[PDB]
RNA sequence: AAGAGCAUAGCUGUUGGGACCCGAAAGAUGGUGAACCAUCUAGUAGCUGGUUC
RNA sequence: AUUGGAUAUGCCAUAUAAAGCGCUUUCGAAGAGUCGAGUUGUUUGCAGCUCUAAAUGGGUGGUAAAUUUCAUCUAA
RNA sequence: UUGACCUCAAAUCAGGUAGGACUACGCGCUGAACAAUAAGCGCAGGAAAAGAAAAUAACCAUGAUUCCCUCAGUAACGGUGAAGCGGGAAAAGCUCAAAUUUGAAAUCUGGCAACAUUUCUUUUGUUGUCCGAGUUGUAAUUUCAA
């Protein structure tokens, strides 16, 4: 805030002060409980046939493919880069 | 009359009574909630009014 | 279809009437909550003042009330709005202030003094809100001197460059990062 | 609790648990009724977090449909019509074959002394509340005609407004 | 049934719960529990009154009795303390109609490393707890005298059903 | 380039509403009987007729 | 004649009490055939159909850039 | 040989409840030849519906819903036609699921005996006791503003 109208730092010109974390933001955040149960759920319930598929695509080097299977799958790119890079720990982890 | 007010003394202080000595007011609000129900809170509502009700307070001119 | 306004004396009377019966029936205590001062969001309004719905948990907390207390003793309290220039939270405050320097709390359980509420009791009037506490505009400034070090400053300076600053700022950024 | 660990299972609705559980359960709905009462839910997580709660009062009646207006909405509203002295809270879901959608519709009997007597759902004892599913203010039925907040969601345009001074 | 459980052969997550103890063990097992049954409604009354007394000349001992030795149960309850790890002992109904319910408590116990069973029937369980129904059992301390045939059975149970059924 | 507009009422003209009045088959919706009925309807009218000191 | 509830008064109550706010040495669970994507109909909304989610995630926008930061909110 | 638990029946068993009418105004579904209209079907109340942000905005920021004026015949679409902001009417906030109390299911319906109270011998409860419901979860605490 140069007490003027434009640029990129424009504003009138004061002292913000820092305002507190709401808890609505929270959302997102990892609980060790709820990531111990998803854990156990992962564990007991398997995986659907799709992910399946891609990750011996990820085994045998077949990347491209599996990331595109995968996103025709879901629909979305971050959907579906996300979904291969935990089946790839998951690889890792076996 | 008479039959009507023996049949009441008769069945004073008893839970169930007949059809035709009941209240007749209206359909609706014999199946309305009665103010007891209508009254009934949590004690969590309890608590809230308890510890924090309604206050009466001015200003001074 | 047609929508006509036959009744507009008689719904005037209506809220007459309304605001009539309703101060009666709480007459000790005043018939409009008070409200905070806040600024309207837009770069049209925003200079003006004007009153919001509620006093943010900031506020209350600065003031020394609790979120509990307000409610009780007629004070609105808003959650979702937030103030974050620390003079939204200062002419918030003494409102805040002021209205419980002029508040009087009758004493709950037969007049017994309890914390800090009242002793009187015979002062009990119903006043108008915006009277004790009007809402101001916006304080201005004037007569002022000097600033000839602003006489120098010839406004495009600023305003033209800047502008084409800001407006080049991605691709001048874009360049730096490209370069590099 | 034990009941996280049910909708974490629940959401992996392409588990071969579920898939399994799924076409037998399916199998045994076929041959009941198209509605007919259930002692208990078949998920309980689901009913309890939707307003049911283990007490006298309650209940629940599982539903079927044709596939090919929602299958969720026809679910209540001929639930409602069959349980026609019960105020119906909600429903969900839970089991399809190739040809139905399977239901379960939790209801509330309005006349009942323990509902009556329990702040929390008394609310449904008050006449306003009586065949919602008709009316479409169900959970289903709200967001089907559309309501909500925000702008992404008639007779204020068709009327014309004469004030006395114009 | 039949030819839709063998088509699509039963997953082993629900396949456990078909094979269950043996008729010994589980007599062994019922015949501890009986020995820490909750108290009776009844008997709650009585020492309702016991710590009415107790509560007047000062609450007296801790109420008026030792710690209350007993089974551990409902579901909830004991997820709870199987995750807290106190729990010693988990007797799991055989035949809960949606098997949802307990269909992940066999894996979540394995990974806890806790003894564990499978109990025929939920009426019996909820016979050992005065109830008409219970879906789980849990013990999680007993009295030092009961330690050594608490100790004998969680073997067995690891020599005929823990450890020879494991993950097949 | 040393601002002249704003508001109200009236007259006249024009556009739209049934639209100066009267009058065409028809069409739809829902019914009754073995075609009829009621609403939409005061419709399409580019015309016929009438239109007051 | 009832009733409006306040005022005072009288009597029980139980009150071994719980709650609000200084602090945290931290923990914070948060709604699934749902969101979403494609597809067909109809007036972005909804609906049938096949697929089908995730945890700083998800929705929504100012920006960028076609991705990004930033802002705001926490659905089923 | 018996007893549990579960599933399902049966009762001229006890207690409750639904239909139908009005429908000016509410909320749905359907829908014509204009019109998200008329007609048709469904369902409510004295109001209904909506409602405490998965909302705005781009500001020095706003703060549930509803209504009025304005935005504005503007944006947008191709004659249709909003909304944010501003002013005003009115203002009121909240409740669950998601964790335990495991040193005590502390919870609840009903049968029976008493104590009451009444717009009211017609109503509404309370206490005691019994029985059942309920650990596949009734209470207390907590709902993101935390």
């Amino acid at each position: 805030a140069p007490g003027l109208v434009v640029g990129l730092n424009k504003g009138k010109t004061l002292t913000k002060r820092q305002l507190p974390e709401r808890p609505s933001r929270r959302k997102g955040h990892l609980s060790k409980r709820t990531a111990f149960v998803r854990s156990i759920v992962r564990e007991v319930a398997g995986f659907a046939p799709y992910e399946r598929r891609v990750m011996e695509l990820i085994r045998n080097s077949q990347d491209k493919r599996a990331r595109k299977l995968a996103k025709k799958r879901l629909g979305t790119l971050k959907r579906a880069k996300g979904k291969i890079e935990e089946l790839t720990s998951v690889i890792q982890s076996s | 009359e008479s039959n009507r007010l023996a049949a009441r003394e008769a069945y004073k202080n008893k839970k169930y009574i007949p059809l035709d000595l009941r209240q007749k007011k209206t359909r609706a609000i014999r199946r309305a909630l009665t103010p007891y129900e209508q009254s009934r809170k949590t004690l969590k509502q309890i608590k809230k009014e308890r510890y924090f009700p309604l206050r009466k307070y001015a200003l001074k001119a | 279809y047609v929508k006509t306004w036959f009744n507009q004396p008689g719904r005037k009377l209506r809220r007459r009437q309304a605001r009539q019966t309703k101060a009666a029936k709480i007459a000790p205590r005043p018939v409009e909550a008070i409200r905070p001062a806040v600024k309207p969001p837009t770069i049209r309004y925003n200079m003006k003042v004007r009153a919001g719905r509620g006093f943010t948990l900031e506020e209350l907390k600065a003031a020394g009330v609790s979120r509990r207390v307000a409610s009780t003793i007629g004070i609105p309290v808003d959650h979702r709005r937030r103030n974050r220039s620390e003079e939204s939270l200062q002419r918030n405050v003494e409102r805040i202030k002021v209205y419980l320097a002029h508040l009087i709390v009758f004493p709950r359980k037969a007049g017994q003094p309890k914390k800090g509420d009242a002793t009187d009791v015979s002062g009990a009037e119903q006043t108008d809100v915006a009277a004790v506490l009007p809402i101001t505009q916006e304080a201005v400034e004037e007569a002022k001197p000097i600033t000839e070090e602003a006489k120098n400053f010839n406004a495009f300076s600023t305003l033209s460059n800047e502008r084409a600053y800001a407006r080049y700022a991605g691709a001048r950024a874009a360049f730096q990062k490209k370069r590099a | 609790g034990a009941y996280k660990y049910l909708e974490e299972l629940a959401k992996k609705k392409q588990s071969d648990v579920n898939l399994f559980l799924s076409r037998v359960r399916a199998w045994e709905y076929r041959q009941m009724n198209v509605i007919h009462r259930a002692s208990r839910p078949s998920r309980p997580d689901k009913a309890r977090r939707l307003g049911y709660k283990a007490k006298q009062g309650y209940v629940i009646y599982r539903i079927r449909v044709r596939r090919g207006r929602s299958a969720r909405c026809t679910a209540e509203e001929r639930v409602g019509r069959y349980c026609s002295n019960l105020r119906v809270l909600n429903s969900y879901w839970v089991n399809q074959d190739a040809t139905y959608k399977f239901f379960e519709v939790i209801l509330v009997d309005p006349s009942h002394k323990a509902i009556r007597r329990d702040p929390r759902i008394n609310w449904i004892v008050n006449p306003v509340h009586k065949h919602r599913e008709s009316r479409g203010l169900t959970s289903i039925g709200k967001k089907s005609r559309g309501i909500g907040k925000g702008h992404r969601f008639w007779l204020r345009h068709n009327t014309l407004s004469l004030r006395r001074y114009r | 049934r039949k030819i839709l459980n063998l088509r699509l052969k039963v997953p082993p997550a629900i396949a456990q719960f078909q094979k269950t103890l043996d008729k010994n063990t589980a007599t062994q097992v019922f015949k501890l529990l009986n020995k820490y049954r909750p108290e009776t409604a009844a008997e709650k009354k009585q020492r309702l009154v016991a710590e009415a007394e107790a509560v007047a000349n000062g609450k007296s001992a801790q109420d008026v009795s030792k710690k209350p030795y007993n089974v551990k149960y409902g579901l909830n309850h004991v997820v709870a303390l199987i995750e807290a790890k106190k729990a010693k002992l988990v007797l799991i109904a055989s035949d809960v109609d949606p098997i949802e319910l307990v269909v992940f408590l066999p894996a979540l116990c394995k990974k806890m490393g806790v003894p564990y069973a499978i109990v025929k029937n939920k009426a019996r369980l909820g016979t050992v707890i005065h109830q008409k129904t219970a879906a789980v059992l849990a013990v999680t301390e007993v009295r030092e005298e009961d330690k050594n045939e608490l100790a004998s059975i969680v073997s067995a149970v690891d020599a005929n059903f823990s450890a020879k059924y494991d993950e097949s």
